């Protein structure tokens, strides 16, 4: 007979290796890739972890969950026992394997008491259920200054809030100042944000940001003009001439766009040119513009319909405009995030260990950032590529040896749009901390929980002082290892009898 | 789109300074692209004397597309129909820039003065055309006394 076992195929806080070594977690805060608790809320899965329910209710401590695991394991082992009166030999791994793991649990609930007894003189620890906004403790935070697969990364909102919690972050603006410290909120006349704020802020509420003013032509007009001099006419000396200047600047452009566009003919193929337009077509005359001039070449020289006829960034999203004040806020911080994301890729892989924000809180790159944003949303151009672009023309200044690929700039797009649709109904967006999995480092993901080796905490916390005795080969054990995604199961104890059973009612599926 | 805007205006101060002594057309409101216009039948037909009401309506990229024109009066011609539309091939084909809003209704005087059955917009009067004149003119002129006086 199969015993019905008690020991649980999940527990909070509890992976197991491959080789049957049990690792708690310690949780940093919900989220799998990219932080979902921040500011004040942050330090909630730690007074979870450490004290449950004593403040709100419905979730259990860590000390509660193994205790409980334990008792499981002391249950299933005399059933085992039990079992091998009738049949000697039965279950002889499982049980093995089983006390293995109880004595390891033991001794984590040990280091937990421990923890709380002889190390919290400072209190670090106790103030998770104390104080109203708890900072992470110290061996928390040293932890993560020493990650190499997982930073915090710090915005410029509006309205900041200014008990943010992840005290190094790898990028950061400058910020206004919150209601929440001396003398109240107060806009920054200077910095990224400040900028993105009146470029992106809308004259008045009668008049918004539309994002797409430019029709192919207008943009190849608007290109054209720019060209010409500060002092251009269409009235002062040779006149044919100047005509013949501008269609060759038109016929520049006609080349950028599509080959079997043509300047010498209208559509009727006859000779063109300011004798044609003023006389003949009449479409231009003394009181022309030059920009009438261009639009009047390209008019006679394409069909209307056949310009009509010339996948969606985290910027344009069912938004056709900026109208609110709202609206020009989310749209600079999307601007921001995409700038932390570019430095979190640059800093994992080791191509910079730079503070980009802090590059581009400066006197020149702060205002055309802003001005260039603007820009391309009113042509409806992807935005990625203009910060991309300004990145990769000032990559030595942002302490990188060369530019990025069009792959590297894919894979950031990439990111940046998985993270930023995770988070984007968060209540603050001063803070996120975000961990790449795919990489040597001390964070690990494990049940939706960004995650520190509890031991590696441990030691910190303790300073050394307290000795892990057996479980000191736990934390660089769980290093080696394929990943630091861990599966949210343990497969070593469930063991399958839950497939055999996801078979059995396929075929009873049959009938 | 001012480059029409622009154009129109032209064969309209064309049109103000020098009329055609059977034509004339202009805009009505503020408007400058729906048009109204009219032909008065030449003297040597069975239109003599009545006057025809047409509607130009031009296109946004004129004069590289041809205007809409069509009669508004009603008049029994082999070329012309009860929807109003003309049949003239400088309308549908042979539109060019070189070509007024002017020589198109000129061209409609013409096409009522020497009207051509071969191309015909409606056969059932085309069939009367070529079989009885008499019987083509004494309609075609109590149509032109009833609708167009």
């Amino acid at each position: 007979d199969k015993i019905k076992f008690k020991e649980p195929e999940r527990c909070e806080y509890l992976h197991i290796a491959k080789d049957n070594k049990v690792h708690i977690l310690l949780p940093i805060v919900g989220g799998d890739e990219i932080g979902l608790d921040n500011t004040a809320e942050t330090t909630g899965e730690l007074l979870t972890f450490f004290y449950g329910k004593t403040h709100g209710g419905t979730k259990y401590s860590a000390e509660h969950h193994l205790n409980e695991y334990k008792k499981n394991l002391e249950d299933d082992i005399k059933a085992i026992g039990v079992q091998r009166k009738i049949s000697p030999n039965a279950y002889e791994d499982l049980l093995k394997e089983k006390k293995e793991r109880l004595e390891q649990i033991e001794k984590y609930i040990d280091l937990i008491k421990v923890l709380k007894e002889k190390f919290d003189e400072q209190r670090e620890i106790d103030k998770l259920r104390t104080e109203g906004i708890p900072q992470l403790p110290s061996g928390v935070k040293e932890v993560i200054k020493s990650s190499e697969n997982a930073f915090a990364l710090r915005l410029s909102p509006d309205r900041p809030d200014s008990f943010t919690r992840f005290d190094d972050p790898l990028f950061s603006l400058k910020r206004n100042r919150s209601q929440y410290e001396a003398g109240g909120y107060q806009r920054a006349t200077d910095g990224l944000g400040a900028r993105l704020r009146s470029e992106l802020l809308p004259p008045d509420k009668d008049t918004p940001i539309v994002f797409n003013k430019k029709s192919l032509k207008d943009k190849i007009v608007d290109s054209v003009l720019v060209q010409l001099d500060k002092d251009f006419n269409t009235k002062d000396g040779d006149r044919g001439q100047k005509f013949e200047d501008i269609k060759k600047l038109v016929l520049e452009e006609y080349k950028k766009i599509d080959s079997e566009l043509q300047v010498d003919e209208d559509t009727y193929h006859q000779p063109l040119n300011l004798d044609y337009l003023e006389n003949i077509a009449c479409t231009l005359d003394d009181n022309s513009t030059a920009k009438d001039w261009v639009y009047g070449i390209i008019g006679a020289t394409t069909e209307a319909d056949y310009w009509p006829k010339k996948k969606v960034s985290v910027f344009y999203e069912k938004q056709k405009e900026i109208k609110f004040e709202s609206d020009t806020n989310t749209m600079s911080i999307k601007v921001q995030y995409l700038l932390a994301e570019i430095n979190f890729y640059c800093k994992t892989n080791k191509l910079s260990d730079a503070n980009f924000g802090e590059f581009f809180d400066k006197e020149p790159h702060a205002t055309e950032v802003a001005k260039r944003v603007k820009e391309g949303l009113v042509q409806g151009a992807e935005i990625e590529p203009i910060i991309y672009n300004y990145i990769n023309s000032h990559h030595a200044e942002l302490g990188l040896t060369s530019e990025l690929s069009s792959k590297q700039q894919e894979e950031i797009t990439e990111k940046f749009t998985q993270r930023y649709h995770i988070i984007e109904n968060s209540p603050h967006f001063d803070e996120f901390f975000v961990a790449d999995p795919d990489k040597k480092g001390n964070i690990f993901s494990h049940q939706g929980r960004m995650s520190c080796h509890f031991l590696d905490f441990f030691a910190r916390q303790t300073k050394g002082k307290y000795p892990l005795g057996d479980l000191a080969g736990h934390q660089e054990a769980l290093q080696a290892g394929t990943s630091n995604r861990l599966h949210h199961k343990n497969e070593v104890v469930a063991q399958g009898y839950e497939k055999f059973d996801q078979f059995k009612k396929e075929v009873v599926k049959l009938l | 789109l001012a480059m029409a805007l622009k154009r129109i205006n032209k064969e309209l101060s064309d049109l103000a300074r020098d009329p055609p002594a059977q034509c004339s057309a202009g805009p009505v409101g503020d408007d400058m692209f729906h048009w109204q216009a009219t032909i008065m039948g030449p003297n040597d037909s069975p239109y003599q004397g009545g006057v025809f009401f047409l509607t130009i309506h031009f296109p946004t990229d004129y004069p590289f597309k041809p205007p809409k024109v069509a009669f508004t009066t009603r008049i029994y011609h082999p070329n012309i129909n009860s929807n109003g539309s003309i049949s003239l091939d400088i309308l549908r084909s042979q539109w060019s820039p070189a070509l007024t809003i002017s020589k198109v209704l000129l061209s409609i005087c013409s096409l009522l003065c020497d009207p051509n059955p071969d191309d015909p917009l409606v056969p059932e009067i085309a069939r009367i055309y070529k079989t009885d004149r008499d019987k083509y003119n004494r309609i075609s002129r109590e149509w032109t006394q009833k609708y167009a006086m």
